[PDB]
């Protein structure tokens, strides 16, 4: 089996696995690291971002004064934001056959692969995954749109200028394959190419393989995959959460007893205590509200938002802050709430029982009923009619480089009393908040993570004991933040081979057996026979019939094994009718003479030889005799 | 060069996966070779291929195919690829890469015989793999390199071989062979039946396309097309909906069939129960699954119903009951197919529910489609006409907006069949047999709706002017006066290129009368300017060319006034102030030349080089004025250098048309150019001054019927004193709806400009989905403009205008609109 890893990102993978006669690729990363590097897109053009000064080449040859701009001693690129792609040219994705999805964050990059490249096979994902993915791509395409900034620069994308530029523009990787954003017809094309699957569903591919998804528990419908043939097992685990969360809990029973385990989607901040930082969030939120300002929280419309609103529901009941309202602003807000509402069977047992006792599983429907939390699609209109101060706003995009988030903190940047709270760990908040610096806004960084830490990784691997482990180089290596700490690296016996962006591995396995079926009449015909205690064997003579890579045998040249004894030979010749047979002995063999047809036979250790005259019927009699005095293989 | 350096770098590095993948990715992603060095790069790649890492070898083969996609190489690369395929039997990845390279070489450029495709086909046939290695790829190789119009044995075996993927690839090759022709046979029909029975997905989906194509090839088995059609229907009842959509579209593409077999498909009913009261293919395929197979079914039905003159009634009922299909796409497609089949068609009972259909909530598309259906339909009975009228009047009095479509469909009804309405004429309009009936209302829409039907009926039959009353006489006069395209001409007793030549004559008058006094030139120019402006108002198709020549004459008059300014009479060192009508003239003349270049639609390079001549003349006049006002000899030197540089740019760009310019400013200056290189700028501008004073006037060749662009904002109206209210810092979205007329490159040229009353301009670009194109050269811009600012004390007026940018500068060509904006402060 062979593995091609097309993403150096630890969280956003593309893994092309070649097994037997099929090709199965997993996940789709759309790295917004280049998005972090590009300039933000104001919904309404702010004067300061309009007149940001232009950083200049020290040589002065290139037109980087208008290709690039500078702010607070730091430099950014001025265009529409780009997105980093996985390297598609390592393997022809047309020859790549079947695509699996873990979760919506891992399906963000799907129209790129599914429209332009020429892939034409089938794609699998669960229902909540595919629906929340459609909502996310709708939000993303809207925000790259809704104001077209068609400017694009390329002389900075020249390699020499990239070398001359300072970090992190010096630290930019694979600038050449960065692309502009995709559109609704592309979205609909991929989302019609999709097919559906539930948990523990066995999907057969060509008889060659069978795939099953299991609840990882990180997100609503987030799923680890299991690919098996009848002797071979690959467990692909990406982004599980074994803590008590809202989705279905993680299921390791089918995960164990695996030949090859690939592990991705681990935590980004290992030292983060989730519930503790959630409590710190609530305390800081109460402090800002009591001070009388406005709080911003950028968040994806799944997962962490639901957990945050539940805890804020309990905390607002605790602190008695029913005066200050909550506004959830995103063009996907209404459909996100409704989809989280009806997706019930994918939840955990507490929420399923909540469904079974006629109430909605999430409390934010009751929050809407009590009118504390109001959802709004865009900031223009009735939201502008109903805005309040002091206030709470959960805004659409967490990467901060486009949307209602950037407009709101352009509005609120001058004030100090207001507060921004980061809640998603997928980006460095320093490089996120660099363009607005200097900033009077209070910034409190309390990231929320549910991906399993290395202690739980060690526990899970010691529970399941796979034969081979595959993990990223960033998980093998110590982090630059705390290289002194030892528990921050994955430990496994045997040590897992690593991989880098666009790398090829050949996994340590050799294909030996596969699954074939016998047919009952042929099994009736076959009679086993025993040469060794506990070993009974039978020679076979059949016709193979193989349709759709599944194999069966039906009735329509074996050789010998075993030495023949001379004493039993002559005894059975005498009792069969042969007479006047004389035996002489040698150093290792016996020479036996039969006077009829003048037959001389020498018997040695793994050596027998019969010499006679031109005779036929005696020869074939001796043929059947010597062949029936041995075991057939 | 670069390829040799890359090969040397790869050989020097020689890392196993790392440098190989990095070099391959860099060479692929950087650029195409775009030269003949692709062969040398391929030779270096073939030399480096004799190594390990078959994955890197496959990547190199893909890079070779990508390089061959530029069609630089042919036979040498073909021979090298043949050698590599013969000597490189190393597993599935390298086999697939070789197959892909072979396909790229075959389909890249040659497309010829004589070992350009036949040798590759023989090589693929000999190198067919053992287990999924090349089989699919070599099948599509032979598909795209089909030999001649003389492979059938091997494709027959590859139909019955192991893998469904290989089967589907063979079937795709069959698509390719049929679209190249190749005249398939009936053994393909038999094996296509046994491929229809294949127990597996998508193999069926493409194999049934093959059974369709052989059936439409020829109908000779025993009945071949009827057997194929029955197989198609028994395949339509499969569960797989993609298969069903494919099935329905392909059976609709089928056009000839046994008629009795078609009614056997429609055979099973409350339709015939209702018919007596008045007096399984499609019947599962319509209400089997949702709107995909439903739309495919109705398109199939419309195509074969347009084919068959019979058969329509047994789908007439199956459409009239399947209006209310709870999917509006299915609704609209049902109405459209009823229109397209509505010929030799009676609706003796179905009028009631098909008009309960046009009674409908909002559904503006549905109601319009039903009006089209009623205008293009036929009816048989006078009672049906009567009830069609009464519920049509129900519709008009219930939704008084689509009365225009109501009147036009009543018109088409009267024109379609006039004789049905004749007994209703006393009844539909009250004409009490001896009384003086009171005069009906004139502009009452119901009465208009009945009158237009009456007149369209009376087009042919003459036996009802006597039936008319006197109010009907004067109302026919008024309706014929008003709605010219709705009522026709009748026989009632009461109602029984000079412009182009003139434009040419005036222009040649100016051109001939060029050689006279500057004053008389001024009055002649003014007179002809207002003349051509009057003509541009007067006509429409000459308006663009008239305004274009008019603004050119305005240009010339402006320059002549700038020359005749008294600044030249007054001595040089003074240049007092405010007499710089010359400078204002220079700015206006430059702006008019830009406008004259870009805002107009049809311009050709003769006009363009005339424009650039005039722009050079403008820059010369501006240079003269700045020379008059400027004391610095080095600023004079700089301006002179830049001006002569631009003259050099002009002549370099327009090498041509120098014979076309006779006695021209620019060509005489090009003759005197080296002396300008020698001489000091003072005498340069002196000679330039006199030179342009008695330079010339060029002719402007008038082109064909060109137009000038015109932008009109129809929304927002801007007369509203009700302000648009919001809270401070928040944004309000304001829709902009404008009509653009005669604009090229609209999504890149038309940009919105908003002036905020604190004085700042915000330039908003529209996304290219906002430019709808309903017709030829006439576009609609529908967009959002996002307005925000801090709070204001009162309402103010924000300006919205449409700017046109070129490539460099912007030109307004729209009337500005004022929108009242008022932001409130925060509520708490």
């Amino acid at each position: 089996m062979k593995l091609y890893c097309l993403s150096g990102h630890p969280t956003l993978p593309c893994n092309v696995l070649k097994f037997k006669s099929t090709t199965i690729m997993l996940d789709c990363g759309l790295d917004m690291t280049s998005t972090l590097n590009f300039l933000p897109l104001p919904l309404v053009q702010s004067p300061r971002l309009s007149n940001l000064p232009g950083w200049s080449l020290k040589d002065g040859n290139a037109f980087l004064d208008k290709e690039l701009k500078e702010c607070s001693g730091h430099v950014f690129v001025d265009s529409v934001p780009e997105f980093c792609l996985p390297e598609t040219e390592l393997i022809d994705l047309s020859t790549v056959d079947v695509i699996l999805i873990s979760n919506y964050h891992c399906m963000m990059a799907l129209p790129y692969i599914t429209e332009h490249t020429g892939f034409t096979g089938t794609v699998y994902a669960t229902e909540p995954t595919v629906q929340i993915g459609r909502l996310l791509m709708e939000e993303l395409v809207n925000f790259i749109e809704r104001v077209p900034k068609a400017q694009s620069a390329s002389l900075w994308k020249n390699k020499d200028i990239q070398r001359l530029l300072p970090s992190p523009l010096k630290d930019a990787v694979e600038v050449s394959t960065w692309r502009r954003c995709y559109t609704m017809q592309e979205v609909n094309s991929a989302l019609s190419k999709i097919q559906l699957v539930g948990y523990s569903q066995k999907i057969e591919l060509f008889g060659a393989v069978q795939v099953t998804p299991l609840s990882s528990g990180y997100a609503l419908g987030s799923s680890n995959w299991i690919i098996q043939s009848h002797y071979e097992k690959v467990s692909y685990v990406s982004g599980s959460s074994l803590l008590t969360t809202h989705p279905q809990p993680m299921d390791q029973a089918s995960l164990k007893n695996s030949d090859v385990l690939v592990l991705t989607g681990l935590t980004q901040i290992p030292t983060a205590n989730p519930d503790g930082m959630v409590g710190e969030f609530c305390s800081n939120l109460a402090l800002t509200v009591r001070n009388g300002g406005n709080v911003l929280v950028p968040c994806y419309p799944s997962g962490v938002i639901y957990d945050l609103l539940e805890c804020l529901y309990q905390y607002i009941d605790s602190a008695g802050l029913s005066s200050v309202p909550l506004y959830f602003i995103s063009p996907v807000a209404n459909s996100s709430l409704e989809f989280s509402q009806i997706f019930a069977e994918w939840l955990c047992h507490n929420k399923q029982s909540k469904v079974y006792l006629p109430e909605p599983p999430f409390p934010h429907a009751e929050l809407i009923q009590t009118n504390k939390l109001k959802h709004y699609p865009s900031i223009h209109g009735d939201f502008s009619n109903d805005f309040r101060q002091p206030c709470v706003v959960f805004t659409g995009h967490p990467s901060l480089r486009f949307g209602d988030v950037v407009h709101f903190m352009e509005l609120w940047g001058k004030s100090s009393l207001n507060t921004v709270i980061f809640t998603e760990p997928d980006f460095s908040y320093l490089e996120a908040l660099a363009p607005y610096q200097p900033l009077a806004m209070k910034c409190i960084y309390c990231p929320i993570d549910t991906r399993l830490n290395f202690i739980q990784v060690s526990k899970l691997l010691k529970e399941v004991q796979p034969l081979h482990v595959v993990c990223p180089e960033q998980y093998t290596q110590p982090p630059p933040a705390q290289s002194h700490r030892m528990d921050l690296m994955i430990d496994c016996q045997p040590p897992a081979m690593s991989y880098r962006r666009a790398e090829v591995l050949a996994l340590p396995f050799k294909r030996r057996y596969e699954k074939i079926e016998i047919m009952p009449e042929l099994a009736d015909s076959l009679v086993p026979m025993e040469i060794k205690p506990g070993i009974s064997l039978a020679t076979v003579s059949a016709v193979l019939h193989t349709k759709d890579n599944k194999h069966l045998l039906q009735p329509p040249k074996p050789l010998l094994s075993g030495s023949i004894p001379v004493e039993q030979f002559v005894q059975t010749l005498e009792k069969h009718g042969f007479s006047d047979i004389k035996v002489e002995d040698t150093a290792k063999g016996h020479i036996v003479l039969l006077q009829e047809a003048e037959t001389l036979i020498q018997i040695e250790e793994d050596s027998t030889h019969i010499i006679c005259d031109n005779d036929e019927m005696l020869r074939v009699r001796l043929r059947d005799l010597v062949l029936k005095f041995l075991q057939k293989f | 060069p670069s390829k040799s350096a890359a090969l040397h770098i790869d050989l020097c590095k020689a890392t196993s996966p790392a440098d190989a993948l990095q070099y391959l990715l860099q060479f692929a992603r950087k650029p195409v070779e775009a030269e003949s060095v692709e062969g040398v790069v391929r030779i270096l790649l073939e030399h480096y291929y004799k190594e390990n890492d078959p994955s890197v070898r496959l990547k190199i083969a893909s890079l070779l195919g990508l390089l061959s996609k530029t069609a630089g190489f042919s036979p040498d690369c073909i021979m090298d690829d043949a050698i590599n395929i013969l000597q490189n039997e190393k597993s599935h990845q390298v086999l697939a890469q070789l197959l892909d390279t072979l396909l790229a070489i075959g389909t890249k450029l040659p497309e010829n015989q004589a070992i350009q495709m036949r040798l590759v086909d023989v090589a693929c046939k000999h190198l067919t793999d053992t287990s999924h290695g090349v089989r699919n790829k070599c099948l599509q190789l032979l598909g795209n390199l089909g030999s001649l119009e003389k492979v059938q044995k091997i494709i027959g075996d590859y139909f019955s071989d192991q893998d469904p993927r290989v089967r589907t690839a063979a079937i795709k090759a069959m698509l390719q062979l049929h679209e190249r022709g190749l005249k398939l046979h009936q053994t393909i029909y038999n094996q296509a039946c046994k491929l229809l029975s294949d127990d597996y997905e998508q193999v069926r989906s493409a194999a049934v396309q093959l059974i369709w194509v052989v059936s439409q090839l020829y109908p000779e088995s025993i009945r071949l097309v009827d057997d194929a059609f029955g197989k198609i229907c028994h395949m339509v009842s499969d569960g797989s909906w993609v298969v069903r959509v494919q099935a329905a579209k392909l059976l609709g593409s089928m056009e000839q069939v046994s008629s009795h077999f078609l009614e056997q498909t429609l055979d099973k009913t409350a339709h015939e129960r209702a018919k007596e009261l008045y007096s399984g293919a499609f019947v599962h395929g319509l209400e089997d699954e949702m709107y995909e197979v439903r739309i495919a079914a109705v398109e199939a039905l419309c195509m074969l119903a347009q084919s068959s003159p019979s058969f329509a009634e047994k789908c007439l009922d199956f459409l009239v009951d399947m209006f209310n299909d709870e999917i509006e796409e299915v609704r609209l497609q049902s109405i459209h197919t009823m229109r397209k089949i509505s010929n030799n068609i009676t609706l003796r009972e179905d009028q009631l529910d098909t008009v309960l259909a046009v009674l409908e909530d909002s559904s503006r598309d549905i109601r319009e489609a039903l009006h089209e259906l009623l205008c293009c339909t036929n009816v048989s009975t006078k009672e049906g006409i009567h009830l069609a009228l009464v519920e049509l009047l129900k519709n008009l009095t219930k939704y008084p907006t689509d009365r225009d479509s109501i009147w036009k469909c009543l018109k088409f009804l009267g024109s379609r069949h006039p004789t049905l309405v004749l007994p209703l004429v006393p009844e539909l309009l009250s004409t009490h047999p001896f009384f003086d009936t009171a005069e009906p209302d004139m502009d009452d829409p119901a009465y208009i709706a009945v009158l237009v039907l009456i007149f369209n009926a009376a087009k042919t039959c003459p036996t009802m002017p006597a039936l008319f009353s006197d109010h009907t006489f004067r109302h026919y006069a008024y309706l014929r006066d008003s709605l010219s395209h709705l009522v026709p001409a009748l026989r009632l007793p009461g109602r029984k290129d000079p412009s182009q030549q003139f434009l040419q004559q005036s222009l040649e008058r100016v051109y001939s009368l060029q050689h006279l006094d500057p004053q008389g030139a001024q009055e002649l120019l003014e007179f002809t300017i207002r003349d051509l402006q009057r003509l541009g108002e007067l006509q429409s198709e000459l308006a663009g060319v008239a305004d274009f020549s008019a603004t050119y004459l305005r240009c010339q008059l402006l320059l002549i006034k700038a020359l005749q300014e008294k600044l030249w009479n007054v001595a040089a060192p003074l240049y007092l102030k405010q007499s710089d009508l010359a400078s204002a003239a220079a700015k206006q003349i430059m702006e008019e030349t830009y406008k004259m270049e870009f805002m107009y639609s049809g311009v050709e390079n003769k006009q363009v080089v005339i424009i650039h001549h005039m722009r050079l003349q403008a820059k010369a006049l501006q240079l003269i004025v700045t020379a008059r006002t400027t004391r610095g000899l080095d600023p004079l030197f700089g301006m002179c250098e830049k001006f002569l540089q631009e003259v050099d740019f002009f002549q370099r760009y327009f090498i041509a048309d120098l014979p076309h310019l006779q006695d021209s400013f620019v060509d005489k200056l090009l003759d005197l150019m080296p002396r300008l290189m020698t001489s000091k700028p003072a005498e340069v501008v002196k000679i330039l001054q006199t030179m342009l004073r008695q330079s010339a006037f060029l002719h402007l060749p008038l082109p064909e019927q060109i137009h000038k662009a015109s932008a009109t904002i129809i929304e927002p109206a801007g007369e509203s004193d009700n302000p648009l209210r919001f809270t401070s810092g928040l944004v309000v979205a304001l829709d902009v709806d404008a009509t653009l007329e005669h604009v090229q490159d609209p999504q890149n040229t038309v940009k919105v400009q908003v002036l905020y009353p604190d004085g700042q301009a915000q330039m908003i670009h529209p996304k290219p989905a906002d430019f709808r194109n309903p017709g030829p050269g006439r576009h609609r811009l529908i967009t959002q403009v996002y307005l925000s600012h801090t709070a204001w004390t009162e309402a103010c007026q924000v300006e919205v205008r449409l700017l046109l940018a070129y490539n460099e500068g912007t030109i307004p060509f729209s009337k500005p609109v004022k929108v009242y904006i008022m932001p409130k402060p925060a509520r708490r």
